[PDB]
RNA sequence: CGGGGAAUCAGGGUUCGAUUCCGGAGAGGGAGCCUGAGAAACGGCUACCACAUCCAAGGAAGGCAGCAGGCGCGCAAAUUAC
RNA sequence: AAAUCCUUUAACGAGGAUCCAUUGGAGGGCAAGUCUGGUGCCAGCAGCCGCGGUAAUUCCAGCUCCAAUAGCGUAUAUUAAAG
RNA sequence: AGCAGAGUGGCGCAGCGGAAGCGUGCUGGGCCCAUAACCCAGAGGUCGAUGGAUCGAAACCAUCCUCUGCUACCA
């Protein structure tokens, strides 16, 4: 998979306390924290951890909630590390 | 008019009151060396304001040792005299009385007149101080917030 | 409001009936009465209760659940006509 | 009553007779397309079962077809279906 | 400033003065389709500075350094 710089109408977070059943509600890089729902394909297919970075659509209607549309891993972590993103640690 | 401006400035005072010390305000302490301490129960500590100013009740903490915590500082006084703000630079001698916990923490074995002196601001403190702190809230010392939130991780 | 009735329907039934005909009731809420063959009448009067109109502040005058029309209420209803 | 409408009747008035028929469906229930673009469990459809995760008979459109027709959807009270 | 209860990544054990190991955690295998539990092995020790009679990291004359808790006068 290729690298994906996209910060149009969806942002980057930090996945703190996934506690739901879908919940989520990890802690975005630009505002405050968030619900982010498991998008479908990503129901069973692929594991979102208790610590990992996502790049979350930002659903702008009442914007309290989200669903995850991507899951990050260490090398593209530490790509987006070069970047934009915060000096916060991946 | 006049019945909608009142209600709009009882309105900022049933704000402010009832809800006070959330705001803790930025505050950065530079510790005044050879002034008399007393030790423990309360603390009163000769200091002067480096960054921000100072008033009653904004929790402070010690960073670099850990991160110790003294929490609610009671009152600020010049000389003998009470003051409500510091004037960026006043030699205020004030009196603290860290919350109740296990232990309170002592000068010389935990912080040291060397260490800073910084307000512990988080999230919901901002936010609060954010909104509804735009004209009792300071001039052009804005910057240290964004310079202290990226230490304490914001 | 009650009937005459209405919708549905094999037979049995179920549901509706404020609404043009018949009977009852009330004119914002109660109460009291004059006149008359007939009224406890309200497009008659008298008082209180609730609302509200004029005013020279002394006093005066109120009743659409008649036909139009307006406000409100609400998902919900017509022309100040001859 | 005075008018109106209708009926009656001079003159004008039909070739995309452009003087233009809509409202809902086309997987099953249930009559009608495994036709072609688009989207990719996102957008949406779906009374019920279900359809959508890169060849969608069901979504947004084009074409075609079906139903009733100056009418046909949708919601809600109620009756038959309810032995 | 003083007092007090302790010093091995991490919870405690230990002696007769000759002489340092246990539970838990970390790492590498195996068993199981997989995890856990189990079964094999591994690494991790200046016992805070010790002057002393010495067979002393030790017992103390606690001499001294470190950490934690408590007491002491509020400008
Ligand atoms: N491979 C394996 N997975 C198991 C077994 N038992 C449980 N699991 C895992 O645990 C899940 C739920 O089992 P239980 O509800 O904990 C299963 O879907 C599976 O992923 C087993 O015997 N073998």
């Amino acid at each position: 998979r290729e690298l994906v710089f996209k910060e149009d109408g969806q942002e980057y977070a930090q996945v703190i306390k996934m506690l739901g059943n879908g919940r989520l509600e990890a802690m975005c890089f630009d505002g405050v924290k968030r619900l982010c729902h498991i998008r479908g394909k990503l129901r069973k297919k692929v594991w979102i951890n208790t610590s990992d970075i996502i790049l979350v659509g930002l659903r702008d209607y009442q914007d309290n909630k989200a669903d995850v549309i991507l899951k990050y891993n260490a090398d593209e972590a530490r790509s987006l590390k070069a970047y934009g993103e915060l000096p916060e640690h991946a | 008019f006049d019945a909608f401006t009142k209600y709009r400035q009882d309105y900022k005072k049933q704000k402010q009151e009832e809800f006070k010390h959330i705001a803790v305000f930025p505050c950065k302490i530079k510790i005044l060396p050879q002034y008399i301490f007393n030790s423990r129960d309360p603390i009163v500590m000769g200091v002067t304001v480096e960054a921000g100013q100072v008033k009653q009740g904004t929790p402070m903490c010690v960073p670099s040792k850990n991160f110790v915590d003294i929490g609610i500082v009671t009152s600020i006084e010049i000389n003998h005299k009470q003051v409500d703000v510091a004037k960026k630079g006043q030699e205020v001698c004030v009196k603290i009385e860290p919350i109740p916990g296990e232990s309170p923490k002592m000068f010389g074995r935990h912080f040291e007149a060397t260490d800073i002196l910084v307000s512990k601001i988080s999230r919901q403190s901002i936010d609060a101080l954010k909104d509804w702190f735009r004209d009792e809230m300071q001039k052009s010392d804005w910057q240290l917030i964004v310079e202290l939130k990226k230490v304490f991780e914001i």
